[PDB]
């Protein structure tokens, strides 16, 4: 019988700084064990400073990217070209998500940029349109591996002062983006090395109000 | 797993990766996947994890206990037929896929066992999940009359095929080759080209970081 | 597989591709599917690889320690240790076995085991996947008493065409003769036989 | 997920946990599982986070389109009642919704109705709603009366979901608390678990399984 | 829901310096039955442009009729049809992207694997694959079905990166292009020795060759071979 | 009715400079019901160190099976088994099941008292052997381990330094698991002394 | 077979069990007492399929007492629940197991202290200061968790029981028709008749 | 089905079907509403050119929308069943959906919007 | 949902319909009225599937409402049970069915007479001096065709039905929180608030 869906396999990340945010993903586009493409980019730039990435099944994935992409082009010719706000976009997304409630996009979605007040934001969706704002989101074949890091190196979650006898915890603080793009490095490699379907290369993208901008990093390759 | 084996003047070379799956999870980095039945009979595996290990060790006891018996080096064919008969006798449920090669007062000796029974000869074989990509480069590169050196680089090559173009292969390259007269060399480790970059950040906590209830000595001694 | 054995004025000869499959991958593709049982009795072996192997591994030994007793056993007797075991066996079994053999007194004789464990004597037999598109050419082609090389031409042609449209054969044609004389290994390549 | 709220003599309380999960696998510990409608009516989620998070969404734009044709807030009942009637036009589709609705009005007084994704419409004083309701249940059971302060109301509720929490595996991360009054709705605040239960321990001398 | 009736087995192809490189042999599998063979698997659009079609051959037809058509349409009230508004490889690929998509959505897949193969007006190579799901990648060298797990390998020795590709000519890319379709030959059970090559270069253009055959193959190695363990005769 | 996810449960183990560390949680449950929060699935055999997750009446049972064995073999011995020794006796023990196996995954600590080398094994529930030189996870957040052991993890770090880098790696991993946590304890082990210390973990 | 609860206090351990017997929709008796004597001061309860549960039960009571009779001796309920757990963990793997959860409340006399032990059909054992089996955990847990205090007294102890049975009684689907109290401690076990 | 724009706009900007209507029900039997501190009335005209008439069986001018409003009519009466059947169903539909009856203000607006679809919809008058 | 009576006496007749909504391991509601009246003489008490039992009787009651204000005349008891049986088997033949089962009590003021009708998801109509649906029948019905006479008091049939609560409540696997019990005779319908 004829099965409509695949694993792309692949990862992403998102992490959001006070003035800034970072969406990753690594470039690796995979069937059961065989790689189809060591650079195949699933991070896409929307247009209103807003970055996009919907990993799982590549073919869902590119499907949605392109019909938000759509969206954003329309909000602008029907509201006098008006920006649309991350918290705009999200809602907008789970609309598109839930609209196939019954025959749902098999992807993990994470979009960032800034909020209204300049302040860096990342949003997170299950397949089927339950969107949440953090701090930080792993989405992807190696979520499970990478986002436990996140919550202790980000969120500072299980530290404490020391000294203090397990009484006072380690204070909440924004990361720098040099600061972030070390965490987002370091765990895109720790995946690499326990993860089959992540590899090849890593692509950053980042948001300030000056615009987006892209790093690329190379990853292992078996 | 991809492992290979390539017959050549004076003797045989067996060649594997070291990698280790658990699902989609890379359990052991650097795992051996040449196995010593006999000191000039030796064993590469793939498969159970479990089972490659268990009937190669079996056969390997019996075999000893043989050469012992015979006051004879034991023979190629012999661990051949004994675990054919053994891997027959459980019907396919051992998964073991081996590739037994080595020399002995017969001469040298090349031979791929699989899980069910069946046994092959050859001058090339591969066995594996990136055996596949591994016969690509033997079907390419092979020739008669191929010497020492021009084997183990075969070899080699075609683990590495496996190494880069397969999910199920990965890290290093063990080989060991087996020449007639001489002592079989097993050569550990024989290439390393997928090592750890440095991390971007030391993750070395603070001391007491780490809240604690409780601390009480242990009494290891009588 | 493509498998034969055809009898003939001197004797008898097997003839078998050289294909080994994995689904479509091709695990082995120089395998060899004439196995020796006796000095003058081998079989042609299709259907499972570990099955046909572990049968002919056990009819070596039986007719081994046959030899060893009573002497040089007849083909028909090699015959029926294949069928005890492939009929006694039949539920776990999946093997097409045709074995062939050379006496003084009987000459050239061919018996083909299908996979119930029936066993039926015959002029000539074919077997395995690629056997069903040459039912046709063997039926018009083959008569009683052909020569060396009319036999060899008879299986080449046979198994080019088989070959040629099964799948799941291919490879080189191997042959083997079993006559007074002796036993002589013959092999023919695919740019030789494809354009015949 | 665990979900409560119960009527008592000053209003209705409403507590719920904030993990989600998939599985096994906690997605998050910081899910609002309580939708404000508006300033008077509250809504609680537990089952599927998009069917619950999109269709109560969508109730709030229901409830507003009320009061501009109406020029009158929407009644509790009616507003479950809109829910309720459009899970029930999707009942075998496979939609995963326990929900509560929650608040006041003049006519009614304090209200609350559960409604669920197979059409069940309940009016009722206390309800437990998700997979840890049962530990919810045991403590706020045997601890209610309709006697209760606003203080020790809010601290059953608070201690009820905590309770849930520690033994159910699929409930945890913070509790959030509501009071909802003639007045409308007032927060209570997040109450992360990380710390609440061992705060809770010491002062109340409870969880004596645990390792103190 | 379909289930494929005549196949066709692996398209490989690769990118070099100047253009791209493109082959898939000229069989029609029915199961295990090789029933015909005359049967080209790469089809041309315009003089920049190929597409290689893995799968099943009805569905296969029905896709050279769009193409055809496509064509034609783009010719209608189209001054410059064989000039600036000539068809692009991205379009044809896109197109195609579209309703392998679209049928995968409506549970009415056209079963198969495709790589479209050209060169852009500005020089630029295109290589881009598509399936019966919708799926699509890009890559210096692609292939479908065995050929993803054989000749990829084989041609990633070739151009195993981006800046490989200025460093690969034609004669180079053509041979590795030949080798693995021999390698193929050897071990694909529904593969056939004939079989076509395509390469679309930005300077010389479109070159399509019909009825190659594998040759310069090992055999002879075969005959020392016997038994399958024990056996010496 | 998947048996290695029923009770939950983790245990990790790591080396250092001259010493190893193992640690595991505490909780057993059946499935959504937490049960047990004492639950510890580390024992130890003279020196050598055996942490144990699965299904926890195979746990208890194998447990009872290495001291039994463990015993019999100091009384011929005549001397305490060592971590190299003591994993193949698992390994043998595992596979003898092969075919109705103990659905386990056992995790070796130690340090060799002969040559004072750090030693850890790991093992699938059929017993197949997997030597680290740094790390061994194990349990229902295996994953949510591999990934913190992977980041977080140096070598040579110092007894004092070890211990904050396992127990981060567990009580993060155990939060990102519902059926893992519900406490937790740390054994360092040096060469001559073992300190074993139970961590303040949320208790949810 | 449904509802067996547990809870250990400062000197004694008390068990609280179901007494319905319901197969089909009939409830055939009321009045059932769903636990053993396996020596003076060991008490074991249990629940679970439908003759398996007293099977098993009489089972291991006659190999306790038949221990006892042979070395003149009482065994500790800790030496008890490992022999139970063990007797549980073999037949788990049996060609048919004994679905029987169960249990085992005493009072060791060496240590003057109260015992209980939770063991379900797979041989799981856990020493706990108070236990249920079945669905009754999920509602007596938590609550035990907020009022349990482990040097409260046994009338403490059975007001604690008496709100667990309260809360069963209102939440609880099926008619369990109350439950059989026993309490076991330095003097042996004894029953509560009016509960 | 039948398409035509009735109901449609004159130069002076009227639209006569609508106003041609309103005679209609200045030909029909008088009606009258008067409301109290505490009530409200209903009175309805009879025409005296029919006799020997059936006053049990004879359709009532006043209806009962619900058991708490009422409605009257001057004009067409095969027209004023149409408006309270409908009336009536909404009446109960409102019921259902909203737990309470309707208010005099809802029920009125419901009726004055279906009279209000019949003066810019196709093929009706 | 789950237990429904139903007794038609001399004058009147007698519906009780248990108060527990179940779901799960868990009671959600134990004072819950599982009737809506359809008229002031007509009462129908209903039991199955959740959402589709208070949908349906909600959808019927709504219907018989409207024909009341349409002919200012209310309809039979006969003519109502016959409308609520064709919507169940015009319902069963559909794309989804209501699954719910009904009884319809009411007096005739015609007839002077009460009716009590029976109508299971099928569309099954039956009128009958006593009924009842699920397995509550499989205990009242035999103890009905024992002590019910035509001829009794409306006191009576409540002693009756007290019976046959008593037996439900001895017998029965669930608790189901005791009843609700409404009676419908000449002067309407009336609930008996203390049983
Ligand atoms: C390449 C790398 C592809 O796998 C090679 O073929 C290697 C062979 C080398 C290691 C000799 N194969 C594997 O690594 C092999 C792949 C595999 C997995 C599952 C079945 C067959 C083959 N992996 C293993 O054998 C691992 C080795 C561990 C990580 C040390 N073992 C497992 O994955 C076991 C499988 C056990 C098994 C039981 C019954 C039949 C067959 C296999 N799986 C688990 O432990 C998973 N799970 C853990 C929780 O407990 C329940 C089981
Ligand atoms: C022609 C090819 C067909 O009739 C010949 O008859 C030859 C006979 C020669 C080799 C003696 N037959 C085969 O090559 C034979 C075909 C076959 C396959 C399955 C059942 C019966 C016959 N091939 C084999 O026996 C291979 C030999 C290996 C590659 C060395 N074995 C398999 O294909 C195994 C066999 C498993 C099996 C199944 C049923 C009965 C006995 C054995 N199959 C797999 O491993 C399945 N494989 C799992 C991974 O996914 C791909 C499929
Ligand atoms: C308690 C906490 C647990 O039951 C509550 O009941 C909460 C309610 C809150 C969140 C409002 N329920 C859940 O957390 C709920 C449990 C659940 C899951 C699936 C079906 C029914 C109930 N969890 C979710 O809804 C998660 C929340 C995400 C992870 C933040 N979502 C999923 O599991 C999604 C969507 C599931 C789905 C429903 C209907 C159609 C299609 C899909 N599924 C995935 O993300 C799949 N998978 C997760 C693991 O990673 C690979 C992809
Ligand atoms: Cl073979
Ligand atoms: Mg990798
Ligand atoms: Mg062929
Ligand atoms: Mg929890």
């Amino acid at each position: 019988q004829f099965n409509p869906y695949g694993d792309n396999g692949g990862t992403i990340l998102g992490i959001a700084g006070e003035d800034f945010a970072v969406l990753a993903g690594d470039t690796r586009n995979i069937t059961d064990y065989s790689i189809n493409s060591r650079y195949e980019p699933k991070v896409f730039d929307c247009g209103d400073n807003i970055v996009m990435s919907a990993n799982g099944f590549a073919a869902d994935g590119d499907a949605l990217v392109k019909r938000f992409k759509n969206s954003v082009k329309w909000y602008h010719f029907d509201h006098n070209d008006k920006k649309l706000s991350i918290n705009s976009a999200a809602r907008n997304i789970q609309h598109l998500l839930y609209g196939k409630r019954f025959f749902p996009y098999y992807v993990h979605t994470i979009i960032a940029g800034l909020d209204e007040d300049g302040k860096g934001a990342v949003y997170s969706f299950d397949p089927v349109g339950s969107y949440e704002r953090e701090q930080c989101r792993a989405g992807g074949a190696a979520a499970s591996l990478i986002m436990p890091f996140l919550d202790n190196q980000v969120n500072f979650k299980n530290q404490y002062e020391p000294g203090t006898n397990g009484k006072v915890k380690k204070p909440l603080k924004y990361l720098s983006v040099e600061e972030v793009i070390k965490l987002v490095r370091d765990s895109f490699t720790s995946a690499t090395e326990r993860h089959i379907q992540v590899g090849d290369g890593l692509e950053i993208l980042i948001v300030t109000k000056d615009g987006v901008r892209k790093e690329f990093y190379e990853l292992k390759r078996d | 797993t991809t492992i290979v084996g390539v017959k050549f003047n004076n003797g045989v070379v067996i060649a594997a990766d070291t990698r280790s799956t658990q699902g989609p999870i890379v359990a052991d980095k650097n795992c051996a996947k040449l196995h010593r039945i006999s000191p000039k009979i030796w064993c590469a595996g793939a498969g159970t994890a479990a089972d490659t290990e268990a009937v190669t060790q079996l056969i390997g006891s019996n075999i000893e206990l043989h050469s012992l018996y015979t006051s004879r080096e034991p023979r190629v064919v012999s661990a051949l037929q004994m675990l054919k008969q053994h891997l027959f006798k459980y019907q396919g449920h051992i998964g073991a896929y081996l590739i037994v090669a080595g020399v002995d007062p017969t001469g040298s000796h090349l031979f791929s066992i699989h899980a069910h029974g069946s046994t092959d000869v050859g001058y090339y074989l591969s066995l594996g999940s990136g055996s596949l990509a591994a016969m690509a480069v033997l079907e390419s590169h092979w020739k008669q009359d191929l010497t020492k050196e021009e084997a183990i680089k075969l070899a080699s090559d075609a683990i590495q095929a496996g190494i880069w173009n397969d999910l199920g292969s990965g890290s290093n390259v063990d080989v060991c080759v087996m020449e007639i007269g001489k002592d079989a060399e097993y050569l550990r480790n024989y290439l390393t080209p997928n090592v750890r970059e440095e991390k971007q950040k030391s993750y070395k906590f603070p001391r007491g970081t780490t809240a604690v209830l409780k601390e009480s000595i242990v009494n290891i001694c009588d | 597989t493509s498998i034969m054995a055809v009898t003939f004025k001197d004797g008898v000869i097997l003839g078998a591709d050289s294909r080994t499959t994995t689904g479509a991958y091709i695990a082995n593709r120089v395998t060899d599917k004439l196995t020796r049982v006796h000095d003058k009795i081998w079989c042609c072996r299709s259907g499972s690889a570990a099955d046909t192997q572990a049968i002919a591994d056990i009819v070596q030994y039986h007719l081994e320690l046959y030899t060893s007793q009573y002497g040089t056993p007849s083909t028909e007797t090699a015959a029926s240790v294949f069928k005890e075991l492939c009929y006694e066996n039949k539920d776990n079994l999946t093997a097409g076995i045709i074995v062939a053999g050379y006496d003084d007194k009987n000459k050239g004789e061919v018996y083909t085991i299908p996979l119930g464990g029936s066993v039926h004597k015959l002029p000539y037999a074919i077997a395995g996947s690629g056997s069903t598109f040459i039912y046709g050419y063997c039926d018009k082609n083959f008569r009683e008493n052909m020569s060396k090389e009319e036999t060899v031409d008879f299986i080449k042609h046979s198994l080019s065409q088989a070959i040629k449209w099964d799948g799941s054969s291919g490879g080189v044609i191997r042959m083997v003769v079993l006559t007074a004389a002796g036993v002589e290994r013959l092999i023919f390549y695919p740019d030789e036989y494809e354009q015949l | 997920t665990t979900t409560l709220a119960f009527r008592f003599q000053g209003g209705i309380i409403v507590a719920v946990d904030s993990r989600a999960t998939a599985g096994n696998w906690v997605a998050s510990q910081t899910v609002k599982k309580v939708i404000e409608i508006n300033p008077f009516l509250l809504g609680t989620a537990a089952g599927g986070a998009a069917d619950c998070q999109f269709w109560e969404t969508w109730l709030g734009s229901q409830c507003r389109l009320h009061e501009l044709r109406e020029k009158e807030r929407i009644s509790v009942a009616a507003a479950s009642k809109i829910l309720s009637n459009l899970v029930y036009q999707y009942k075998g589709a496979g939609l995963s919704m326990g929900t509560m609705i929650c608040g006041y009005t003049r006519k009614e007084g304090p209200t609350i109705y559960y409604v669920d994704s197979d059409g069940t419409r309940l009016k009722g004083d206390i309800f437990c709603v998700g997979s840890g309701q049962t530990f919810a249940y045991g403590v706020l059971d045997s601890n209610y009366k309709w006697d209760l302060s606003v203080e020790d109301a809010l601290y059953l509720g608070k201690r009820s979901i905590l309770a849930a929490a520690h033994r159910d595996a699929y409930s945890g991360g913070s509790v959030n608390l509501y009071h909802v009054t003639e007045d409308g709705w007032i927060y209570h605040g997040n109450h992360d678990v990380g710390e609440l239960f061992w705060k809770v321990k010491e002062e109340e001398g409870s969880f004596n399984n645990v390792i103190g | 829901t379909q289930q494929p009736i005549v196949t066709g087995t692996s398209v490989i192809s690769m990118k070099y310096d100047n253009g791209v490189i493109i082959a898939a042999d000229n069989l029609g599998s029915y199961g295990s039955l090789l029933r015909f063979n005359g049967v080209e698997r790469l089809i041309p659009v315009g003089d920049n442009t190929v597409v290689g079609i893995s799968g099943d051959i009805s569905d296969m037809q029905h896709i050279e009729r769009l193409l055809k058509d496509l064509v034609t349409e783009n010719a209608y009230d189209n001054p410059l049809a064989d000039a600036e508004e000539a068809l692009e490889p991205s379009y044809i690929f896109e197109y195609l992207a579209t309703v392998m998509y679209q049928r995968r959505s409506k549970m009415n897949p056209l079963w198969n694997a495709i790589i479209v193969a050209g060169v852009q007006s500005n020089g630029d190579q295109f290589l881009r694959y598509v399936n019966l799901l919708g799926v699509t990648y890009s890559s210096p060298t692609l292939a479908t079905g065995f050929g993803a797990h054989m000749a990829n390998p084989l041609l990633r020795k070739v151009v195993d990166r981006e800046s490989d590709i200025p460093k690969t000519t034609v004669q180079v890319a053509e041979e590795a292009i030949v080798n693995a379709m021999r390698v193929l030959y050897y071990r694909d059970a529904r593969s056939s020795r004939n079989f076509s090559l395509a390469i679309i270069d930005k300077n010389t253009g479109l070159t399509f060759k019909k009825n190659l055959q594998v040759e310069n193959m090992k055999w002879d190695f075969a005959k020392d071979i016997k038994g399958y363990g024990t056996q010496k005769i | 009715s998947d048996p290695s996810s029923i009770n939950g449960g983790i245990v990790v183990a790591m080396t250092g400079k001259d010493c190893v560390a193992i640690a595991c949680d505490l909780r057993l449950g059946s499935q959504s019901l937490g049960v047990s929060n004492k639950f510890e699935k580390i024992f130890h055999y003279g020196h050598v160190f055996l942490g144990i997750t699965g299904l926890a009446t195979d746990v208890t049972t194998l447990n009872e099976m290495f001291r039994y064995k463990t015993n019999l073999y100091k009384l011929k011995e005549e001397r305490a088994i060592e971590p190299e020794t003591f994993t193949q006796l698992v390994s043998s023990s595992l596979y003898e099941r092969r075919f109705g196996p103990y659905f386990v995954g056992p995790v070796v600590a130690g340090i060799n008292s002969k040559s004072g080398k750090p030693f850890i094994a790991g093992f699938d529930l059929i017993g197949c052997i997997d030597e680290a030189k740094d790390f061994i996870v194990s349990g229902t957040a295996s994953d949510q381990l591999f990934g913190m052991c992977e980041s977080l993890y140096e070598p040579n770090l110092e007894p004092e330094d070890l211990f904050e880098t396992i127990s981060q790696a567990l009580l993060n991993a155990a939060d990102r698991d519902a059926l893992s946590g519900w406490g937790a304890v740390v054994y360092i082990i040096k060469k001559d002394e073992v300190v074993k210390r139970y961590l303040k973990m949320r208790q949810d | 077979m449904d509802i067996i609860l547990g809870i250990r206090v400062q000197d004694s351990v008390i068990l609280a069990s179901s007494k319905a017997v319901t197969r089909g929709i009939s409830v055939l008796k009321d009045s059932d007492d769903k636990t053993r004597q396996l020596s003076p001061h060991t008490l074991m309860s249990f629940a679970g399929e439908a003759g398996d549960t007293v099977q098993f039960a009489e089972y291991i009571q006659a190999n306790i007492q038949l221990y006892s009779i042979r070395e003149d001796y009482e065994l500790s309920p800790q030496a008890v629940s490992s022999f139970v757990r063990q007797e549980l963990a073999k037949s788990i793997r049996s060609r048919r197991p004994y679905q029987v959860n169960v249990l085992i409340g005493g009072y060791d006399k060496k240590k003057n202290k109260p015992e209980l032990y939770q063991i379900d059909y797979l041989g799981t054992k856990v020493e706990l200061p108070y236990g249920a089996h079945g669905y009754s955990g999920f509602y007596t847990f938590s609550l035990l968790d907020h009022h349990y205090r482990p040097d409260m007294t046994t009338e403490e102890g059975l007001d604690l029981l008496k709100l667990c049975v309260q809360e069963l009684e209102k939440r609880m689907p099926m008619d369990f028709k109350g439950v059989i109290v026993k309490i076991v401690d330095k003097d042996g076990i004894r029953q509560v008749d009016d509960f | 089905g039948y398409d035509r724009a009735l109901s449609i706009f004159s130069p002076d900007g009227h639209i006569f079907q609508v106003e041609y209507a309103l005679e209609a029900v200045k030909r029909g039997t008088c009606a009258v509403g008067v409301k109290g501190k505490n009530c409200v009335v209903l009175g309805c005209e009879r025409r005296s050119t029919l006799k020997l008439q059936d006053t049990r069986i004879t359709p009532s001018k006043v209806s009962k929308i619900d058991s708490h409003v009422v409605l009257s009519f001057s004009g067409l009466n095969a027209d004023s069943r149409i408006l309270i059947e409908k009336a009536r169903v909404e009446a109960q539909s409102h019921r259902l959906t909203l737990e309470d009856p309707v208010t005099v203000e809802y029920l009125t607006r419901y009726v004055a919007g279906v009279q209000q679809r019949y003066t810019q919809s196709g093929g009706v008058r």
